[PDB]
RNA sequence: CGCGGGGUGGAGCAGCCUGGUAGCUCGUCGGGCUCAUAACCCGAAGGUCGUCGGUUCAAAUCCGGCCCCCGCAACCA
RNA sequence: GAGCCGGUAGCGGGCGUGGAUCCCUGGAUGUCCGAAUGGGGGAACCCGGCCGGCGGGAACGCCGGUCACCGCGCUUUUUGCGCGGGGGGAACCUGGGGAACUGAAACAUCUCAGUACCCAGAGGAGAGGAAAGAGAAAUCGACUCCCUGAGUAGCGGCGAGCGAAAGGGGACCAGCCUAAACCGUCCGGCUUGUCCGGGCGGGGUCGUGGGGCCCUCGGACACCGAAUCCCCAGCCUAGCC
RNA sequence: CCCCGUGGUUCGUGGAGCCAUGGGGGAAUCUGGGCGGACCACCGCCUAAGGCUAAGUACUCCGGGUGACCGAUAGCGCACC
RNA sequence: GGAGGCGUAGGGAAACCGAGUCCGAACAGGGCGUCUAGUCCGCGGCCGUGGACCCGAAACCGGGCGAGCUAGCCCUGGCCAGGGUGAAGCUGGGGUGAGACCCAGUGGAGGCCCGAACCGGUGGGGGAUGCAAACCCCUCGGAUGAGCUGGGGCUAGGAG
RNA sequence: GGCGGGACCUAAGGUGAAGCCGAAAGGCGUAGCCGAAGGGCAGCCGGUUAAUAUUCCGGCCCUUCCCGCAGGUGCGAUGG
RNA sequence: CAGGCUCUGGCGACUGUUUACCAAAAACACAGCUCUCUGCGAACUCGUAAGAGGAGGUAUAGGGAGCGACGCUUGCCCGG
RNA sequence: UGGCUCUUGGUCGCGCCUGCGUAGGAUAGGUGGGAGCCUGUGAACCCCCGCCUCCGGGUGGGGGGGAGGCGCCGGUGAAAUACCACCCUGGCGCGGCUGGGGGCCUAACCCUCGGAUGGGGGGACAGCGCUUGGCGGGCAGUUUGACUGGGGCGGUCGCC
RNA sequence: CUGACUGCGAGGCCUGCAAGCCGAGCAGGGGCGAAAGCCGGGCCUAGUGAACCGGUGGUCCCGUGUGGAAGGGCCAUCGA
């Protein structure tokens, strides 16, 4: 999948194995196949509760910048999965 | 990575301080314990402002030192109270000290910052050390009688 | 094709570092010794050290090219 | 404007110039199932909460109302209340996925073809759209569609095949709003600050570069103007001469 | 922006730029930054990483009009319950 | 409606030149080209692209539909006349130092025996436009088991 | 009302709050809910119709629920 | 209604299983032997994944392979 | 994707040291300069210490000691033995860049514990993302010629 | 001594096409020979391979806004 700030889905571009020179010529072997963006999980507290964030790698700091912006915000209200929303 | 760190570590410095760390160090330890925080933009100008604040803060009181540096220097407070032939009938302290300028002037001073250890009971006139700022020490001449 | 490392006794290899050095095993002949092959002991012959050119006082040695075998992957309309 | 109670005659019995049947518009009523939505389920059935009613009526039954989930917003968490989604549509449209036969006189690159088909979404269309454009003219000036450019330029086991754009001729014609600097205010947080942040308001939108702040111009009634709003003409949904 | 893997374009790796982007590294704010087919210089063009926008276009469930269209083995599978 | 197309000039890879031009040192030779044709519409014959005269595959691929037949398992129930054989164990007696062991009685074991239901399908005949798209008669196999059977439910197409 | 099923229970399975997964469609999943030819539950004998009958009738017998009374007791649950 | 018996070979130990509809067998299966993988979030299988089976099992267990009651036995070769 | 620590490599700059056939008195990597060079910018002879070895000498660090010490040519080798310079072969001390190996840690990530903000095991490993090369009928698409007194097998396939 | 030439090539043989073969003479510039003259390999008929893709040398040419460069063309030759 893609989620979080992330917004990156997962593109079906096609991967060719050739043989050659370049030098001399270059010939083929050709079949699609899905590349997956890299994606870890990023835990953080955000005032009470945790709150997981399946995020790609690329982002993960945009997270952290995430939880800065919210120590602005007003939250709490037994919002566990509500923080994540609520937290743009 | 770059993060101002809020507590002094033999690792990385002194608080206040700007490094830069591996972001691992920053995301799973230094962060959370909150050792250190995320230089971002606005926490590098959120540290002008606490320096700026107490910068400008400080030179704007040793201002208000030059100001009692000179009036403190070119006078002497005459404390007229009561006392034997040498000895003092009781007791003047910095408190009194204090009272006495801001009475015989107005000019108002804190007690505390005024080198006196025991109070005067010798009869007599000294030079007590005040001090607001530890750069702008202060003669002042004195008169018991 | 470019990459790599060698052509040393009748067989190879050590010597090629970091120039001042041909020795090893078996083999050939002779001698010693055994019933005896053989093991074993003493001694000797059999190398432009692939080749030519150059450094150096001095090279198998460092360097150029060449002649050849081995190996490396890589290309073949 | 004379008949009429459908197709549909007959048994039986009615209605119409006190203007019926019939046609156009609006309203009413609209069992159960179906997105199906109180809960269930083998659609068209079964069982129930709360409130009010019906019967002698507390047991039973029935009637009226109401009670799914999800998003967004007020709701202080709360529980609420408010607007919205859900499903369907011949073809057309966009987006996420996406073949093989077949062709190459075999076949693997290639072709068929981003077609067939699956999926999500849009709507009377959809997409695209005001230049980080094109490309050789010190030229053009959003987007879309048609003609042409051109079977050109190219691409290609240089095979089979594939195949542009600029430019010119037409249709249509339209441009706009934000982000940021800076200013004001509401709230939170905290190392109370000449601050950090979040929201709301002003401000601002460009390539002769434009905008912000400061100073001078006078800064103006004027000038432009909706793709939103109102009314009207016209038009369609019965007829008439 | 450069690099690795790809897609789009006429472009099948080709001297391969342009638009897009899965992985890695990772700026600047106009003396900025993109582009004019590798690259470099000169000279031009253009301002990315927010958004909206009518008409001209496509389609025929539906109603109307018309035919060198059919006439019941034709014409829609069905003129007909 | 002149955008646009074809035609008016060729030769050369091109730069280029032009009634020429290319090869070449060549005013040798030689190739190609000069001494003009063309276009627009109708019609016909053929050619190319599309299914291209018509009817016919075995196949391949995409999306869906099937385990109410059959196969396996899961859940919960049901069924197996009658007869036979007589394992361990136990009781008792014998036996020995104690025992193994012996005998009798008792007992009721078993993918045990005979054989109906029920589950098969061995050989023969029959049937062969059938009673029947697998039947019929004789015969034969299993029959407390790795049994048979009702109801509920699961797995499928390069998959089960 | 008593037979069978339903206003009862749970089985395999199914479904499916929470939770997890997946390009879309979707896939998995605790509780819970659904799911029976299993568990649970009150009717027997006889008569009668052209045609039904533990269903109508006759005899005999029983269950749940509401209301009231009398008696009795800490009563009370999806929890043990 | 209701076994023809005997002797002697082959195959397969045995009861079972199978080509629904031309093959019931000497074919499969079987208890049993051997090799091998697997230390547990097991190995292996299905699934893109989550997950599930394995197993709520733990090497006297689980997967894979061959041989196939039982008796006797199972030689030499590690160049490919 | 992280914290600490030991250890080791490449490479560059700097610093410093090593590389001993006769010969010349000599155990002088190279080439070139220049007769002069050291010592109070405290020397020779001697005690202590590190490192090398061709076992002699060599070089660096602590003291006694005191104004004395080396070179030149002749000699001599292939070259000259003070001193200064660029540089080579090999190595040591510093920093710059950069990588390889061991150990420990916990906080990522993973497992687990009658909820846990937590505790226990694992641990920068493993999982997963991008990219590398490999193994790879488990699976997929295809290919596997013509002549031919039928096909196959055999033979043949172009030129004289 | 190097005509095992360079620039051509009237005209034919042969032939479906593509290809194969013989060739006088002209220019350049040269070898042998006194000269006439002969020499564009070998007495002759076998000793071979279209196209495409690419390599090396060269060179009037092309070079994506311009100048270069990348690349390509042309001539020569190479890998069946
Ligand atoms: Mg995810
Ligand atoms: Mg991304
Ligand atoms: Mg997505
Ligand atoms: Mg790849
Ligand atoms: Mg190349
Ligand atoms: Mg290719
Ligand atoms: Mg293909
Ligand atoms: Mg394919
Ligand atoms: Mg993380
Ligand atoms: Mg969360
Ligand atoms: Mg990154
Ligand atoms: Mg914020
Ligand atoms: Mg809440
Ligand atoms: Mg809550
Ligand atoms: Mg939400
Ligand atoms: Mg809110
Ligand atoms: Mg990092
Ligand atoms: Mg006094
Ligand atoms: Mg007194
Ligand atoms: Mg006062
Ligand atoms: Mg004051
Ligand atoms: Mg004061
Ligand atoms: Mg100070
Ligand atoms: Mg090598
Ligand atoms: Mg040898
Ligand atoms: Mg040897
Ligand atoms: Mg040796
Ligand atoms: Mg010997
Ligand atoms: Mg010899
Ligand atoms: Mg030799
Ligand atoms: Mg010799
Ligand atoms: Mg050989
Ligand atoms: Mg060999
Ligand atoms: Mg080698
Ligand atoms: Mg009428
Ligand atoms: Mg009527
Ligand atoms: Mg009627
Ligand atoms: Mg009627
Ligand atoms: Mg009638
Ligand atoms: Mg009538
Ligand atoms: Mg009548
Ligand atoms: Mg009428
Ligand atoms: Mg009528
Ligand atoms: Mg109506
Ligand atoms: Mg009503
Ligand atoms: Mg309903
Ligand atoms: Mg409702
Ligand atoms: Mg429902
Ligand atoms: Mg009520
Ligand atoms: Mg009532
Ligand atoms: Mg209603
Ligand atoms: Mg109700
Ligand atoms: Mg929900
Ligand atoms: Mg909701
Ligand atoms: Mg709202
Ligand atoms: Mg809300
Ligand atoms: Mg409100
Ligand atoms: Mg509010
Ligand atoms: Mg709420
Ligand atoms: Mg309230
Ligand atoms: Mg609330
Ligand atoms: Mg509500
Ligand atoms: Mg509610
Ligand atoms: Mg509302
Ligand atoms: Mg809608
Ligand atoms: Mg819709
Ligand atoms: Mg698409
Ligand atoms: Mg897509
Ligand atoms: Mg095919
Ligand atoms: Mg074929
Ligand atoms: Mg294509
Ligand atoms: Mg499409
Ligand atoms: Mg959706
Ligand atoms: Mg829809
Ligand atoms: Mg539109
Ligand atoms: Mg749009
Ligand atoms: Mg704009
Ligand atoms: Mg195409
Ligand atoms: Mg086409
Ligand atoms: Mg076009
Ligand atoms: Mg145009
Ligand atoms: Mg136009
Ligand atoms: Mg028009
Ligand atoms: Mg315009
Ligand atoms: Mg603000
Ligand atoms: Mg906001
Ligand atoms: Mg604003
Ligand atoms: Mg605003
Ligand atoms: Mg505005
Ligand atoms: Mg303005
Ligand atoms: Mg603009
Ligand atoms: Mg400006
Ligand atoms: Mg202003
Ligand atoms: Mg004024
Ligand atoms: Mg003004
Ligand atoms: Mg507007
Ligand atoms: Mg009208
Ligand atoms: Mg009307
Ligand atoms: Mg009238
Ligand atoms: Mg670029
Ligand atoms: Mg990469
Ligand atoms: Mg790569
Ligand atoms: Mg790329
Ligand atoms: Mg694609
Ligand atoms: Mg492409
Ligand atoms: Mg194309
Ligand atoms: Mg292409
Ligand atoms: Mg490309
Ligand atoms: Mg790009
Ligand atoms: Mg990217
Ligand atoms: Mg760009
Ligand atoms: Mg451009
Ligand atoms: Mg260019
Ligand atoms: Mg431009
Ligand atoms: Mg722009
Ligand atoms: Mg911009
Ligand atoms: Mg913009
Ligand atoms: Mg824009
Ligand atoms: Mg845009
Ligand atoms: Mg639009
Ligand atoms: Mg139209
Ligand atoms: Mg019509
Ligand atoms: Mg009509
Ligand atoms: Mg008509
Ligand atoms: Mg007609
Ligand atoms: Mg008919
Ligand atoms: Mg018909
Ligand atoms: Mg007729
Ligand atoms: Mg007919
Ligand atoms: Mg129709
Ligand atoms: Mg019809
Ligand atoms: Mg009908
Ligand atoms: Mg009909
Ligand atoms: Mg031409
Ligand atoms: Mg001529
Ligand atoms: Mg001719
Ligand atoms: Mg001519
Ligand atoms: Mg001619
Ligand atoms: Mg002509
Ligand atoms: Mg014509
Ligand atoms: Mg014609
Ligand atoms: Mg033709
Ligand atoms: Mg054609
Ligand atoms: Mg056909
Ligand atoms: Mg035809
Ligand atoms: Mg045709
Ligand atoms: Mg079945
Ligand atoms: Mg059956
Ligand atoms: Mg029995
Ligand atoms: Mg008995
Ligand atoms: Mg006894
Ligand atoms: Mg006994
Ligand atoms: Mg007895
Ligand atoms: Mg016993
Ligand atoms: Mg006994
Ligand atoms: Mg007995
Ligand atoms: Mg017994
Ligand atoms: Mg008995
Ligand atoms: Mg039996
Ligand atoms: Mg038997
Ligand atoms: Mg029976
Ligand atoms: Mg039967
Ligand atoms: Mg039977
Ligand atoms: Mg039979
Ligand atoms: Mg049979
Ligand atoms: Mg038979
Ligand atoms: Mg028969
Ligand atoms: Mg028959
Ligand atoms: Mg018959
Ligand atoms: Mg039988
Ligand atoms: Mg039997
Ligand atoms: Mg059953
Ligand atoms: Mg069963
Ligand atoms: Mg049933
Ligand atoms: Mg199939
Ligand atoms: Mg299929
Ligand atoms: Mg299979
Ligand atoms: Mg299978
Ligand atoms: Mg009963
Ligand atoms: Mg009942
Ligand atoms: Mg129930
Ligand atoms: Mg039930
Ligand atoms: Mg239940
Ligand atoms: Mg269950
Ligand atoms: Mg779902
Ligand atoms: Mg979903
Ligand atoms: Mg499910
Ligand atoms: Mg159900
Ligand atoms: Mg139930
Ligand atoms: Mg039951
Ligand atoms: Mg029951
Ligand atoms: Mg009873
Ligand atoms: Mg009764
Ligand atoms: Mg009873
Ligand atoms: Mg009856
Ligand atoms: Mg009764
Ligand atoms: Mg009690
Ligand atoms: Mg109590
Ligand atoms: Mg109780
Ligand atoms: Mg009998
Ligand atoms: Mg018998
Ligand atoms: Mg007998
Ligand atoms: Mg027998
Ligand atoms: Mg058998
Ligand atoms: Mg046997
Ligand atoms: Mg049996
Ligand atoms: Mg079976
Ligand atoms: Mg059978
Ligand atoms: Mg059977
Ligand atoms: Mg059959
Ligand atoms: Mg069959
Ligand atoms: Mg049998
Ligand atoms: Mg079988
Ligand atoms: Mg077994
Ligand atoms: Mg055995
Ligand atoms: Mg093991
Ligand atoms: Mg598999
Ligand atoms: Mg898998
Ligand atoms: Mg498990
Ligand atoms: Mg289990
Ligand atoms: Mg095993
Ligand atoms: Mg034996
Ligand atoms: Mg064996
Ligand atoms: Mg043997
Ligand atoms: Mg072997
Ligand atoms: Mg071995
Ligand atoms: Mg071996
Ligand atoms: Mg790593
Ligand atoms: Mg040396
Ligand atoms: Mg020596
Ligand atoms: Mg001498
Ligand atoms: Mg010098
Ligand atoms: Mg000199
Ligand atoms: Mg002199
Ligand atoms: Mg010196
Ligand atoms: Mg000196
Ligand atoms: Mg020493
Ligand atoms: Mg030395
Ligand atoms: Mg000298
Ligand atoms: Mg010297
Ligand atoms: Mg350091
Ligand atoms: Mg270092
Ligand atoms: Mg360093
Ligand atoms: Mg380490
Ligand atoms: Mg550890
Ligand atoms: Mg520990
Ligand atoms: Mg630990
Ligand atoms: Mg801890
Ligand atoms: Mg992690
Ligand atoms: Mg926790
Ligand atoms: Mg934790
Ligand atoms: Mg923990
Ligand atoms: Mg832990
Ligand atoms: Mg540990
Ligand atoms: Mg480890
Ligand atoms: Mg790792
Ligand atoms: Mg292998
Ligand atoms: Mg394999
Ligand atoms: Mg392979
Ligand atoms: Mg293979
Ligand atoms: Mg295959
Ligand atoms: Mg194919
Ligand atoms: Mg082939
Ligand atoms: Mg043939
Ligand atoms: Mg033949
Ligand atoms: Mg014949
Ligand atoms: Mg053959
Ligand atoms: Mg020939
Ligand atoms: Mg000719
Ligand atoms: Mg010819
Ligand atoms: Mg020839
Ligand atoms: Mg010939
Ligand atoms: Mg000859
Ligand atoms: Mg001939
Ligand atoms: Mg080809
Ligand atoms: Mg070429
Ligand atoms: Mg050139
Ligand atoms: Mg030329
Ligand atoms: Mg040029
Ligand atoms: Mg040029
Ligand atoms: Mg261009
Ligand atoms: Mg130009
Ligand atoms: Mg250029
Ligand atoms: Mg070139
Ligand atoms: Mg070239």
């Amino acid at each position: 999948s893609g989620k979080r700030p992330i917004v990156a889905n997962s593109i079906q571009r096609r991967g060719k194995a050739k043989r050659e020179g370049g030098v001399g010529k270059k010939t083929t072997g050709i079949s699609k196949r899905r590349q997956y963006p890299n994606l870890q999980k990023v835990r953080v507290r955000v005032a009470g509760q945790e709150i997981t964030f399946r995020v790609a790698a690329s982002h993960i700091p945009k997270v952290y910048e995430l939880v800065e912006r919210a120590k602005g915000l007003r939250l709490e209200g037994l919002s566990p999965k509500e923080i994540k929303k609520e937290l743009l | 990575m770059k993060v101002i760190l809020l507590e002094p570590l033999e690792n990385l410095g002194d608080v206040g301080q700007v490094v830069d760390v591996k972001p691992g160090y920053a995301r799973n330890y230094l962060l959370p314990r909150g050792l250190a925080v995320l230089a971002t933009e606005s926490n590098l100008k959120a540290l002008e402002a606490r320096i700026r604040a107490q910068a400008k803060r400080l030179a704007e009181r040793k201002a208000e030192a030059e100001r009692l540096k000179e009036i403190l220097e070119n006078l002497t407070l005459t404390i007229p109270v009561r006392a034997g032939e040498t000895k003092i009938y009781g007791s003047v302290t910095a408190k009194d000290i204090a009272e006495a300028l801001s009475r015989q002037h107005g000019i108002t001073i804190d007690p505390k910052r005024l080198a006196l250890e025991k109070p005067i009971k010798e009869l007599g006139e000294y030079v007590l050390t005040y001090k607001p700022h530890p750069e702008v020490p202060i003669q002042l001449k004195v008169s018991v009688v």
